[PDB]
């Protein structure tokens, strides 16, 4: 519940800075948009992709790290650590 | 240009629907990717005979939980 909420008040700061910013080029804008015109499963998908290294996901480092904490409680939870 | 931009993001979703999509998303990204290793280990404890000349086997050796 307040993970989410908190992605989601993101979401609503990223996409004020895209409009913000889309004056400068058109052709940025596409690449700026693939976020917000993907199906809600998508991205909610892209933004959920911090684990490993590659971390091309716009998340905030603050953000990924609530989730690397309760995800490493529910392993410990679990066991399986 | 600004109606094809506009669609429907998370944002304007209801906190439940977002909640569930999250389940579901958190599920297959990290849950079905977490990978450990126990087989051998298992395998290994399954096939030790389990103190056998301790218990009160009095015949032929008890087979292991393995077997």
């Amino acid at each position: 519940d307040d993970f989410v909420a908190k992605l989601q008040d993101n979401q609503r700061f990223r996409y004020n800075e895209v409009m913000q910013a889309l004056n400068m080029s058109a052709a940025l804008t596409a690449r700026k948009t693939k976020e917000f015109r993907s199906p809600p499963q998508e991205q909610i998908n892209m933004l959920l992709n911090f684990k490993d290294d590659k971390s091309e996901c716009p998340c905030p480092e603050e953000i990924r790290d609530q989730l690397l904490d309760f995800h490493e409680d529910l392993m410990t939870h679990c066991g399986i650590e | 240009v600004v109606a094809c931009f506009r669609m429907a993001p998370l944002y304007n979703l209801p906190r439940h629907r977002a909640v569930n999509l999250f389940l579901q998303g958190y599920e297959k990204s990290w849950i079905e990717t977490e990978e450990h290793y126990f087989e051998d280990k298992l395998i290994e404890d399954l096939a030790k005979p389990g103190a056998e000349p301790p218990e009160e086997d009095e015949g032929t050796k008890r087979v292991d939980p393995l077997h």
